[PDB]
Order: C-alpha cells, then sequence, then structure tokens
C-alpha cells in the first residue's frame, strides 16, 4: 500500500516530481505511472488546486 | 470581500468572442484561486483560456492551469509555485476566455456561471480569503 501522503508516483518520497504529476492531472493530461488514490491530499473528497497547494507546502517543508 | 467576476460579450454566429474574468477588492496577497465557469456547449466552443501575464506571474513555472476536458465547463486554477514571490496582490484581469460561436447558434443571452460550491480563494499559506463570484454571459446577435 502507498503510505506516503503526497507520493503520486509511488517512489517513496514527496518532491517536485509529484508536483508535476498533480499539475498535469489537474490540466487533464493522462499521467503515466500516477497513483490516482493519492491525489486527495487534504482528504476533503475532491481533487483540485487546494491539493496542489498542500502538496507544494509539504515539498517546501 | 474578494470578487471573481466573469464579463459579458456579444457576437454574431460564427464569430470568435473574448470574455474577461476579473478579480477585484484584492488586499491579502492571493496564493490560490480555484474557479469553475460553465457555458452552453451547444452554442460555444472554447478556443483558448489565457492568463493576463501582467497580473498572473510565473506562468512559465505552471502557475496557471486550465482544464477544458469536460463539456460546458472551464476549470481555472492559479497557484503561486513559490508560496511567496508571485502572489496576486492587485485588482485586474485574471484571464481571457475566447469562445467560438456555433454558426447555427440562436440569438439571445447565454449565461456564464461561476460555481459557488467549488470557488476557492486563499492566501500564500492556503488560508481562506472571504470571497464572492459574479456571473457573466454571451449575447448572440
Ligand atoms: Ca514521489
Ligand atoms: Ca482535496
Amino acid at each position: 500500500s502507498n503510505t506516503i501522503l503526497g507520493d503520486l508516483n509511488d517512489d517513496g518520497v514527496v518532491n517536485g516530481d509529484d508536483i508535476v504529476m498533480m499539475r498535469q492531472y489537474l490540466a487533464g493530461k493522462t499521467v503515466s505511472g500516477i497513483d490516482k488514490n493519492a491525489l486527495d491530499i487534504n482528504g476533503d473528497g475532491a481533487v483540485n488546486g487546494r491539493d496542489l497547494m498542500e502538496l507544494i507546502k509539504k515539498v517546501s517543508n | 470581500t474578494v470578487k471573481l467576476s466573469v464579463g459579458t460579450v456579444s457576437g454574431n454566429p460564427g464569430d470568435t468572442v473574448k470574455v474577461p474574468v476579473t478579480i477585484s477588492q484584492v488586499s491579502t496577497p492571493v496564493g490560490l484561486i480555484c474557479m469553475d465557469i460553465s457555458y452552453d456547449a451547444s452554442k460555444f466552443t472554447v478556443k483558448d483560456v489565457l492568463p493576463n501575464t501582467d497580473l498572473v506571474k510565473d506562468t512559465d513555472n505552471y502557475s496557471f492551469i486550465v482544464n477544458t476536458s469536460t463539456p460546458g465547463k472551464i476549470s481555472i486554477t492559479f497557484t503561486d509555485p513559490t508560496l511567496a514571490n508571485y502572489p496576486i496582490s492587485v485588482d485586474g484581469i485574471l484571464a481571457y476566455l475566447d469562445f467560438i460561436i456555433n454558426s447555427n447558434a440562436t440569438a439571445g443571452d447565454s449565461a456564464l456561471t461561476v460555481d459557488p460550491a467549488t470557488l476557492i480563494v486563499a492566501d500564500e499559506n492556503d488560508k481562506d480569503i472571504k470571497d464572492a463570484a459574479s456571473n457573466g454571459k454571451i449575447t448572440v446577435t
């Protein structure tokens, strides 16, 4: 199971590569290797810019 | 209260029309905007959705995301990738919506509606900013 909050490519770490996937997904691209279950970062039931912003916050921290 | 407003435009069937989306009453620097604008897909096709780079900075680092994959809905997301250096801090035009009017479109008004349930405006720390939305329309002539 994916136990890393924000690890959209399932490589163990949360970094800029996950931000790119989140951005491409929100744009409507088909992202290779993305974990769609990890997109709702804040767990509010939707996938939107707020999830992207919390992902950017986690990476900066 | 920060306000996201869709403008109005008139055009003949077959014409390409441009509609501005404006933000006003800005004070707290804005780090995040999520808004959805619905339109009549039987009458209009989205040609593009372009940011006003005079106000929306760092578009080269993907600060302005558009999604038009769902018929009749435009989703616009602004995020400051730096969380500090490229906020929206003044009033102005956020983006321009270019529509192509179907050559068989009927005359009359057609609303451009902002979804209040999904509208988000927040500061650089992802804290909510009191917001409101104002709808626009296209008038086929
Ligand atoms: Ca990762
Ligand atoms: Ca979410």
